[PDB]
This record gives C-alpha cells, sequence and structure tokens, in this order.
RNA sequence: UGACAGACUGAGAGCUCUUUCUUGAUUCUAUGGGUGGUGGUGCAUGGCCGUUCUUAGUUGGUGGAGCGAUUUGUCUGGUUAAUUCCGUUAACGAACGAGACCUCAGCCUGCUAACUAGCUAUGCGGAGCCAUCCCUCCGCAGCUAGCUUCUUAGAGGGACUAUGGCCGUUUAGGCCACGGAAGUUUGAGGCAAUAACAGGUCUGUCAUGCCCUUAGAUGUUCUGGGCCGCACGCGCGCUACACUGAUGUAUUCAACGAGUAUAUAGCCUUGGCCGACAGGCCCGGGUAAUCUUGGGAAAUUUCAUCGUGAUGGGGAUAGAUCAUUGCAAUUGUUGGUCUUCAACGAGGAAUGCCUAGUAAGCGCGAGUCAUCAGCUCGCGUUGACUACGUCCCUGCCCUUUGUACACACCG
C-alpha cells in the first residue's frame, strides 16, 4: 500500500529546478504525505578549457567554459498512481523528471 | 578517424564529454549549447 | 541507460544542430529562434518566426516536411516530436530577424546606406533602448572598409551584457566579396518580461515620491 | 554513377512513402540507414533529382536533407506508383 | 593497547614476536626480492620479512577489507625516473599477499567476506597482549 | 579529517581550546570563561579565530599564483 | 580607493530630500528605511548609498550642505 | 558493367593482356557547362583572435571662439586604483569606457533539510585490564535523537570606511585604532570603449572574390617513405652536481576532476588466485555524494646504513632478454630484469618571473589518448627572505614647450 517512490530531478537551472522541488514538496504536504526532501546533491561542474585562437597566435589565452549540474531528490512514501496524480502539475522549462521505483 | 560532427576536421579535437566538436566550431557553438563562461 | 553528463551535452548538442538547421531553409522566411521543450509523451520544437504563413507552406505542407525528417534524422519515435510556428512579439527586438532583413536588402540591390538607416530607424521605433550596426567588407573599392551605424543608447561591459542585448552576426555574398553583418540591439526594461528583460540595469535607481499624509 | 533500376527502384519507394530523405557526407557506408543502399547511390541521384530541380537541397553543412518537390513528384509518379 | 603504543617502537615487539611465536613458513625467494618495481636495493635488514608482517598485521587490525591490489599502495612510494619527472609507484604484491597467506595460517588475520582480509578473534588478542608488553 | 600535518596540528589546537570556552560558557560560568579566554588570546590570537587564508587559483600564461613562463626576446 | 562615485554620492542626497525627517544616525536603520523607500539591484550598493546618507546627515545635522534643499 | 589462371605488378587491384563468358540503354564518345581542391593571394574579404594598452581613455547635440584646419565642453587646483570625485567654469545637457555588475574563496553551533552525507546515544557483539560490572579501543543493525557540530546545497544575514582619533579648502578624501571572519574595491578571476595594425588566420568552417587545375587531376583512394634525418647557432624546460643528502625500514595527511553498448563484462576498475618485477586468470560494482575512491599522493616524519671520495652524488649511453597496446613497434611506442656508470665540482658576458598561503619545494587530476606527458590547463601539500618605495634604467598617462618630422626619430 505504501511504498517507496523516489523522484529524481537534474537541471542546469538553480532557480528553475527549485521551482519545481518546491512545488512538488508542497503538492504532496497538502496531501499530508511522507515526503521526505529535498536531499541536495552534490553540484556537478562540467568544463572544457579551449584556447581562444582560431590559429594559434598571440599571446596564448584561455577561456574556462562550464556548466552547473544540479542534482535534487524526494522520498515519497505514496502509490504509482499517487506519485502520477501529484507529478502532474507544469513542468517548467528542461528540467528532467525520472521517478522510478526504489528498493 | 574522428571528425566534427559540425565541420569534418580533423584537428583540435574535443571528445571529452562526447561532443566531438573542433576547437572552433566548439566557441562558435558553445552557448547554445550550455557551457556558460562564468570564468 | 546514459549518464547525467552525457545526458545535457547530448541535449545541448541537439539544440545547435537544429538551431542551426534551422537557418539553411527558414533563411527567407524570417526564423528568429527555436524552443526545445520535452513534455512527458511529448517533446516541442517551437520554431518562431516573423513571417508565420511561409514556413508552414500551403496548408502545413512545409511543416509536415520538417517535422518528418527531424523526427527521421535524429532517431526519436515515430509520432513522438512535433515541430510549431508562432509568431514574434516584436520585429525590431530580435537581432535575428533584423539582421536577415538587412541581408536580404544588401543582396537585391538595395543601395547599402539605405539599408542600414532603415534598419537602424524600425529598431528604434519598435521601442528598443538603442540599436548599433556595423557592415564590413569590401564596397565599391578593392579596400575593405567598415561602416557603423549606431543609435541611442548602448552598454559594453559587465554582466548586464548578457540579459540586455541582442546581437547578431550574418555573412552576405555579395559578388566580389563578402560583407559581414553585425547588428546589435539593445533591450530596455520590461517588467511583463514579453519584450524586454526584467531585472533593471545595475545601477538604475528609483527613489519612490513621498507621499504625504 | 552505375545505379541498377533494381537499387534506383528502392530509392524513389522511400521517396513516395515519407517525403524527406538524409544522407551524411559519408561516402560509402554501405549501409544507409532507413534504406538499403551504400549512401553514393542516393547522394548522387539526389543531385540528379536535385539538377533536374525535383527535390529541393538544403545542403545542410554536408549533412544532406532533402525535401521532393511538387515539380518531380509527377515526374517520378510515372515510374513507379 | 594498540593505539596507547607508539606505532613504531610496538612493531619491534611485534617483530620480535613473530621470530620467537614458534615459526612458519619462510619463502626461497626472501632474501632477494626488492618488494617494489621502482626499489634500488632488496631491504637491507635481515629480519625484514617479519617487520613487514608486524607492520602489516596492524594494518588489518586498524582497518578492515584490504586488497592486495590496495595492499600494494600502502607500501608503494616516490619513484626517481632518472631524466624524467618522478612520480607514484606501486609496490609489489607478492611480498604482501604472502604475509597475508603467513598470518593467515597462523590465527592474526583471515579472509573477509564482502572481499578483503579481516582480523581474527583472537588474533586480536595477541596484538592487544603484545600491546600490553610495550613501556 | 582533510589538510596535511602540520595543518591539522594548528586545527586541534583551535579545537582544543574552543571546546574548552564553550563547554566553559554552557555549563560552568560566563564569567568564569572570560578568564580562559584572555589566556588563550593574550598568548596566540588563532586559537579561537581560523586564517581566511586559502590556495590562489592557478591562472594560464603561467604555472602559478602568479609566476609566468620564461620570456625570451631573440 | 573607496571614493564614492556619482550614483551613491547622487542619490544619497536625493534620497535625503524626499525624505529626511524618516531617517536617523544608525546606519543599519538607515540602511532598512532605504530598503523600502527605493528598488536596488545590489545590497553591497544598498549599504554604499546608505553610507553615504548616515555621516552626510552628521554634516547636515551639524551644519549647512550643498545642492540637497532641506525644507 | 563484373569476373578464372598466369604474365605484369607489394598486391587475394581483373590494372593491363591471353580468351569467352556476364550486365543490359544505367551508360561510353565530343562540344558546353558543373564539381572538387590542406592549390595561390590574410596586400581582395567575412568571422574570430591577439596587440597598440591594463592604462583611463573616446564622442555627438545646442551654444561660444576662429576665414579655416581646429577648438571649447573633456579644466588651474586637491583627491582617487580610475576623465573616480570636490570643485572650477563659454559652456549646458547627454552618450560610451571606469565603477556598479557577474563567478568561485573567507564568517553563519541561526533557517530548509538530508540514510547516495554523518556525528550522538543505546542494544549487543570482540578484546585488554582492580577483570564482574565499570574504564578504554573496535564491528553490526534500528522509531535513537528536543540529531545537523562536522559534509552537501538552497535561502537569505554580514562590511558600509560603520565607530574613534589626528590630517585636509577641515569638501572630496588620507593615515591609524578598539571591534570583527573579514578594513589593498576582503581575495582572485569573467566582462571590458573610440580609433587602429595592410598583426595572424583562405591549413578550423560545402565562410569566401579573383586566379590555377579539372581524368595522363593540384580531385579522391591504396602501398611505402618523410615531417624524427645531423657539422652547427637559438628558445621554453626536465634531471642534477649531494649529508638541509642517497638508499632501505617503519610511520600516514589532501584537493580538483574522470568512467562515449565501452560486446557479450566493457570505460574507471574493487576483492580472490598465479606470478620476482612486468603482467595474467577469476567473481564481480558503478551511466555514479551509491562502485572505482572517505581517491591510504609525494615532499615530509622516524630508525638505521653511508662518510667529503665523480662516492653508494648523477643517470646520459649501450648490450642481452621478457610483457603489454595496437592491423602492424624497424630508425629502440612504452613498462620490466641484469649489466654498462658519461658530462656535470653552483655555471662568463648577459638575462626572466615574483610582494602572502605568494616565491620556491612536493605530488595529484584533466586535455591529447589504442599505446606514449620532460607539455599545457587545474588541484591540493609544506611554506619563507625581502619591500610598504622611486622615477635611476625600460615603458605608460596628462600638461607645457620646440620641430625643417606626417610611411610620423627605425623621421
Ligand atoms: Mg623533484
Ligand atoms: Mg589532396
Ligand atoms: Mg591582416
Ligand atoms: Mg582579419
Ligand atoms: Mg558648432
Ligand atoms: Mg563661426
Ligand atoms: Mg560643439
Ligand atoms: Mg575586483
Ligand atoms: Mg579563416
Ligand atoms: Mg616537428
Ligand atoms: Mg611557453
Ligand atoms: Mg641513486
Ligand atoms: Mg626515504
Ligand atoms: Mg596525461
Ligand atoms: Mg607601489
Ligand atoms: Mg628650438
Ligand atoms: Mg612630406
Ligand atoms: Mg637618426
Ligand atoms: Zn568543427
Amino acid at each position: 500500500v505504501q511504498h517507496r517512490i523516489r523522484i529524481t530531478l537534474s537541471s542546469k537551472s538553480v532557480k528553475n529546478l527549485e521551482k519545481v522541488c518546491s512545488d512538488l514538496v508542497k503538492g504532496a504536504k497538502e496531501k499530508q504525505l511522507k515526503v521526505k526532501g529535498p536531499v541536495r546533491m552534490p553540484t556537478k561542474v562540467l568544463n572544457i578549457t579551449t584556447r581562444k585562437s582560431p590559429c594559434g597566435e598571440g599571446t596564448n589565452t584561455w577561456d574556462r567554459f562550464e556548466m552547473r549540474v544540479h542534482k535534487r531528490v524526494i522520498d515519497l512514501v505514496s502509490s504509482p498512481d499517487v506519485v502520477k496524480q501529484i507529478t502532474s502539475i507544469t513542468i517548467e522549462p528542461g528540467v528532467e523528471v525520472e521517478v522510478t521505483i526504489s528498493d | 578517424s574522428r571528425v566534427c560532427r559540425v565541420c569534418g576536421n580533423s584537428h583540435g579535437l574535443i571528445r571529452k564529454y562526447g561532443l566531438m566538436c573542433c576547437r572552433q566550431c566548439f566557441r562558435s557553438n558553445a552557448k547554445d549549447i550550455g557551457f556558460i563562461k562564468y570564468r | 541507460q546514459i549518464s547525467k553528463k552525457k545526458k545535457f551535452v547530448s541535449d545541448g548538442v541537439f539544440y545547435a544542430e537544429l538551431n542551426e538547421m534551422l537557418t539553411r531553409e527558414l533563411a527567407e522566411d524570417g526564423y528568429s529562434g527555436v524552443e526545445v521543450r520535452v513534455t512527458p509523451m511529448r517533446t516541442e520544437i517551437i520554431i518562431r518566426a516573423t513571417r508565420t504563413q511561409n514556413v508552414l507552406g500551403e496548408k502545413g505542407r512545409r511543416i509536415r516536411e520538417l517535422t518528418s525528417v527531424v523526427q527521421k534524422r535524429f532517431n526519436f519515435l515515430e509520432n513522438g516530436v512535433e515541430l510549431y510556428a508562432e509568431k514574434v512579439v516584436n520585429r525590431g527586438l530580435c537581432a535575428i530577424a533584423q539582421a536577415e532583413s538587412l541581408r536580404y536588402k544588401l543582396l537585391g540591390g538595395l543601395a547599402v546606406r539605405r539599408a542600414c538607416y532603415g534598419v537602424l530607424r524600425f529598431v528604434m521605433e519598435s521601442g528598443a533602448k538603442g540599436c548599433e550596426v556595423i557592415v564590413s567588407g569590401k564596397l565599391r573599392a578593392q579596400r575593405a572598409k567598415s561602416m557603423k551605424f549606431k543609435d541611442g543608447y548602448m552598454i559594453s561591459s559587465g554582466q548586464p551584457v548578457n540579459e540586455y542585448i541582442d546581437a547578431a552576426v550574418r555573412h552576405v555574398l555579395l559578388r566580389q566579396g563578402v560583407l559581414g553583418i553585425k547588428v546589435k540591439i539593445m533591450l530596455d526594461w520590461d517588467p511583463k518580461g514579453k519584450l524586454g528583460p526584467t531585472t533593471p540595469l545595475p545601477d538604475l535607481v528609483t527613489i519612490h515620491p513621498p507621499k504625504e499624509e | 554513377m552505375i545505379i541498377s533500376k533494381k537499387n534506383r527502384n528502392e530509392i524513389c519507394k522511400y521517396l513516395f512513402q515519407e517525403g524527406v530523405l538524409y544522407a551524411k557526407k559519408d561516402y560509402n557506408l554501405a549501409k544507409h540507414p532507413q534504406i538499403d543502399v551504400p549512401n553514393l547511390q542516393v547522394i548522387k541521384l539526389m543531385q540528379s533529382f536535385k539538377s533536374k530541380e525535383y527535390v529541393r537541397e538544403t545542403f545542410s553543412w554536408q549533412h544532406y536533407y532533402w525535401y521532393l518537390t511538387n515539380d518531380g513528384i509527377e515526374f517520378l509518379r510515372n515510374f513507379l506508383n | 593497547t594498540v593505539k596507547d603504543v607508539n606505532p613504531h617502537e610496538f612493531v619491534k615487539a611485534y617483530s620480535a614476536h613473530l621470530k620467537r611465536s614458534g615459526k612458519m613458513e619462510l619463502p626461497e625467494w626472501v632474501d632477494i626480492v626488492k618488494t617494489a618495481r621502482f626499489k634500488e636495493l632488496p631491504p637491507s635488514d635481515a629480519d625484514w620479512y617479519y617487520i613487514r608482517a608486524a607492520s602489516m598485521a596492524r594494518k588489518i587490525y586498524l582497518r578492515q577489507g584490504i586488497g592486495i591490489g590496495g595492499f600494494q599502495k600502502i607500501y608503494g612510494g616516490r619513484q626517481r625516473n632518472g631524466s624524467r619527472p618522478p612520480h607514484f609507484c606501486k609496490s609489489s604484491g607478492a611480498v604482501s599477499r604472502n604475509i597475508l597467506q603467513e598470518l593467515q595460517k597462523m590465527g592474526i588475520i583471515d579472509v573477509d567476506p564482502k572481499g578483503g582480509r579481516l582480523i581474527t578473534s583472537q588474533g586480536r588478542r595477541d596484538l592487544d597482549q603484545v600491546a600490553g608488553t610495550v613501556p | 579529517r582533510g589538510g596535511g600535518k602540520t595543518s591539522q596540528i594548528y586545527s586541534i589546537r583551535q579545537a582544543i581550546a574552543k571546546s574548552l570556552v564553550a563547554y566553559y560558557q554552557k555549563y560552568v560560568d560566563e564569567a568564569a570563561k572570560k578568564e580562559v579566554k584572555e589566556i588563550f588570546a593574550r598568548y596566540d590570537r588563532t586559537l579561537l579565530v581560523a586564517d581566511p587564508r586559502r590556495c590562489e587559483p592557478k591562472k594560464f600564461g603561467g604555472r602559478g599564483a602568479r609566476a609566468r613562463f620564461q620570456k625570451s626576446y631573440r | 580607493g573607496r571614493v564614492r562615485t556619482k550614483t551613491v554620492k547622487k542619490t544619497s542626497r536625493q534620497v535625503i530630500e524626499k525624505y529626511y525627517s524618516r531617517m536617523t544616525l544608525d546606519f543599519h536603520t538607515n540602511k532598512k528605511v532605504l530598503e523600502e523607500v527605493s528598488i536596488l539591484q545590489s545590497k553591497r550598493l544598498r549599504n554604499k548609498v546608505a553610507g553615504f546618507t548616515t555621516h552626510l546627515m552628521r554634516r547636515i545635522q551639524r551644519g549647512p550642505v550643498r545642492g540637497i534643499s532641506l525644507k
């Protein structure tokens, strides 16, 4: 009856992801569910350094590109339909949801 | 036998994270992919 | 199964190939950008242009062409991905549209300076805080030279450059050389968000009037 | 280019059913996706349709996007239909 | 016990203990080996084999789940490559594996479930008893 | 956890010194720790308050924080 | 190096004009007062402006003062 | 169009030939037109990048002055890191640059939390021991927490020269002092104006004008060789010339990043076993704060051996063999084992970088990558000497002044 359903959230955006994150939490808090979140995960930072020039001339100058990636986790003690009954609100642009059934 | 997915150049190639871009075509498309130059 | 790093790069490269593919075709259509959304059971490609009847073709023939070859090329489940054609709420605030308009004028044979001032006043009459246009190439003479047309306000440094400037670069292949077009358009503070950005310039202040009671 | 009538016929079958097609710059891959062909016959007969403007060819930065055009559907109609 | 006593002076005591704790077997390759790829000479000391044992009988006592591919690291060190820059170098596993083999046969350590090498119930006793026998 | 050898000894110094006054603040007396603090502070000021000093990032054009590659003209 | 620039200087005079009696000598109250009579984009700049309204209001409270016109 | 054997040829390329099959209007022949080109021209160009130039500089409108080029605004002065300010004022009012801004670091026993982070308590389990319990170190699970100090990551808080003193047109600002995590804009970076350079890039780009060639090709493809060759001169570096050390024990402390179906385990690889090292065979974990890895890093710290000796400093050169990567190791890919034991005794005239977690020392990760890192980009570890100044040399900005200079004193 009462399972272990984990929702995993990743994105490139701090503000945008916590919009969804908190809404899911307040979504299910209005149902008084056992909501164990959000567990906040170390931010991954993809990186590329490339030489600015297309010809290898001049003072060698480097630009450090990078990408922040943020990792969020929510626990719900609920059903496979109660999870989907909640997680139907408008997912804001780009935010990744990958709910799966944990152990 | 590895070239840029954009231009087909054999040099200065970036396989890191699986972009397979040359160091120049990447710079041309860097912000579009979403690599922000924060620093 | 694919990891998060390879995932986020995969989405990013898809956008670029798509957006740099939506320029080969919708050149003489006023293409301005693409919004690649991913919904449950559906993935959006919100093409947006300043001439919508052109991209649709006749009775949605061209859009059929576009959705299916995108379908096939990037290995989506068939009936998965969709393409849509919005219209840009303002034309002057998008340098992509203005650069391509300026390109097509020069190609056709309008005088060069007639085109640049025409673009410049249009963008300003569209509501921009400022505009800047640069043309560089061989005009009438073998030695190359560059012309710069500027109007209104314009910033160049700091962080607010990213959130207030809409800039485009387009090549033009006029016979006997290449004239590159740079259109730098400055936006205005728009709290609604639909035309311009939402936060103001970092050194803009508003001291509220001292109401009396 | 010497394409067999069999190999020719399988190119244009796909043209009618779908309307669009896409090769790469990759020469002699020996197996096109979505059809059976070594990718050179497709590429160099799209050029035959493009030369006679039955396909509209966006060269798509050496990545070969093609849309079949009304001028050539009538002409390709009289071959396998 | 083990932690109140100097991790150096104690192991001298335990190196004098595996001499006279009866005895065990001992390789017919013991006196030639350099114990690592990067070493210059074999260990100087004649009774180094028991010191390596005593030093490595505290490893499992103070840890758990160490294989041979990790025991190599614990005794590795810097490697000078002459002209080219020096690096880290991982020591040899034949020496490390065999020390485990002996103490296995002697009831100080055992093979470990979940992978590794784990201390014995009664081996903990002597490593704590001889520990008490240090100043 | 972390640091090196020397940094840890300067760390345990504060951990011991600070932990005493926090215990004294919470459990002995507030004005019986004013004596304790001025013992620690009149000796060294860094038994209660850390160093903000950290490893300045490396920048290109050289292999150090400030050091630059050697320059040659001819 | 901490020479206050035009924005901090100009706003500081102007903000006193509209609200003189409402201010005080407390930097933090002045920081809070300045918070609810304006819209700004950085707290560092807010303290700089509130920093140039605090002692400025000593020299106003002490003697006369330039362009700022106190009723 | 495609092919059998042999000749011809490295070629099991049918390339050409002997010969006679096989495919069927696809083509082949010429005129014309296209196409491709890492072919030329960066002095025809775009785009990008560097540099002038790391400094504080640049420009309209209206008004003033001059026949005019031009000028004023944009300044005598004080101040500032700053054309940043106080002010001045034939200018007034504006636009860029500077600042603001943005990112990581430095404080938060306050907030949201968190079994993919983890203390704390208690249950047991192992040991020592005045031992029976208690005291100590340890391993395993939980409705243990009025758990979040430690970790992650969100919110916001905090510093503003705020308060005090002396200085100053007592203005702008300067020096200092208690407090504080923090008082060079707290630290370091990102962005960064106008005008230019015949700066570099046509060899990044089916970006590109013109020219060259276009089937006996400057097109593509394959084999092999070269880019690595060695009298010599130059630049960035690695390793040293030792005892503040080499070697051999024992001891043990980080941080940033990384793991493309990788095919039938496979990129990172734990643990078991074989093996002297090298490397194998086996069971597996992880698309990852979960497994690798809490990355058990080195210098360092101990204890011995060496003893002023080109020595055991140093490790070039070379001989023999083994193993791994790959389709292939030869002009040694690299990693092992034994042996060989060179120059070098702190480097002439010259000359580079550098002002606090800095220089210098030490190692690690990432890029390239099948294999190869003496490189570059980052990371952490130990951690100073010196200075708190000047315009002397080299240059930069502004003013005044002289010029027979304007491709502008390299005149
Ligand atoms: Mg060294
Ligand atoms: Mg060629
Ligand atoms: Mg040039
Ligand atoms: Mg150029
Ligand atoms: Mg005038
Ligand atoms: Mg006049
Ligand atoms: Mg004027
Ligand atoms: Mg700064
Ligand atoms: Mg180019
Ligand atoms: Mg070379
Ligand atoms: Mg260099
Ligand atoms: Mg030696
Ligand atoms: Mg040593
Ligand atoms: Mg490497
Ligand atoms: Mg100085
Ligand atoms: Mg004179
Ligand atoms: Mg002259
Ligand atoms: Mg002269
Ligand atoms: Zn490319």
